[PDB]
């Protein structure tokens, strides 16, 4: 239990807001 | 190498557990993290200070409205916890990031700072909550 | 607590009646007029219905999480 | 690598609690807090 990704859970963006 | 760089790789699925553990400018002050600009392209920035925003935002279950102090060799700004990227360092943005550092005059980090920082994360994982940490958590 | 499945003496289902049967009260059926409408006969199916004192209406009060 | 998780009482979130912790939830502040269902196998009779 230390990094359980498995990519991502759809990573926000900086130049997207 | 960009391999042994993602050791001090700070992944988003981290930063969750320390939003509110104290020492905070002490452990992640000398990582990289894998932050968005965005399309898909990501540049190596340097964690160098503690900020706070005045955006509450949530990151998943928990919220966080604090900032990071990131900077790609020059060009710095303020950063939000959402933005990182659990992706490890690829070999296109460790080269863009070495030539960012070549670029702006700042050294390398020595390998043996890497490896005497990325234990840091794992004493800092394993400490036992005795002292008053868990009171200002809740609060 | 929550309906039985079966009338504890013939074997007759009646865990699908006790919605029903509360629905028919409501809306005007006499309680004796409700229980054969259902297709309850014998007087051993009929007090399963008529005793059912409906506690996880109460137990569900007590919620977990929200 | 498994932390002994309990669940709260008040607030319902599991907590990691090792040894030699206070027992108190993670938020709200809870002293009272209770154990998760076992991994085992749980086979009934219906019966
Ligand atoms: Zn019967
Ligand atoms: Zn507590």
């Amino acid at each position: 239990t230390s990094t359980y990704g498995r990519y991502g859970s759809q990573t926000p963006m900086y130049g997207s807001g | 190498l960009p391999e042994e760089l993602n050791r001090v790789r700070l992944s988003r699925h981290k930063l969750e557990r320390w939003c509110h553990m104290p020492f905070f400018a002490k452990t992640v002050t000398g990582c990289f993290v894998r932050i968005g600009i965005g399309k898909p392209v990501y540049r190596v920035a340097e964690i160098t200070g503690v900020v706070e925003t005045a955006k509450v935002y949530q990151l998943g279950g928990t919220r966080t409205n604090k900032g990071l102090q990131l900077r790609h060799g020059n060009d710095q700004r303020v950063f939000r916890l959402e933005f990182v990227s659990n992706q490890e360092f690829t070999e296109s943005e460790f080269m863009k990031w070495k030539e960012a550092m070549f670029s702006a005059g700042m050294q390398l980090p020595t390998l043996d700072e890497i490896n005497k920082k990325e234990l840091s994360i794992k004493e800092a994982l394993n400490y036992k909550f005795n002292d008053q940490d868990i009171e200002e958590i809740v609060k | 607590m929550i309906i039985p499945v079966r009338c504890f003496t013939c074997g007759k289902i009646v865990g699908n009646k006790w919605e029903a049967y509360l629905g028919l009260l409501q809306a005007e059926y006499t309680e004796g007029d409700a229980l054969d409408a259902l297709g309850l006969k014998r007087y051993c199916c009929r007090r399963m219905l008529l005793a059912h004192v409906d506690l996880i209406e109460k137990l569900l009060n007590y919620a977990p999480l929200e | 690598q498994q932390p002994m998780i309990y669940i709260c009482g008040e607030c319902h979130t599991e907590n990691e609690i090792k040894s030699r912790d206070p027992i108190r939830c993670r938020e709200c502040g809870y002293r009272i807090m209770y154990k998760k269902r076992t991994k085992r196998l749980v086979v009934f009779d219906a019966r």
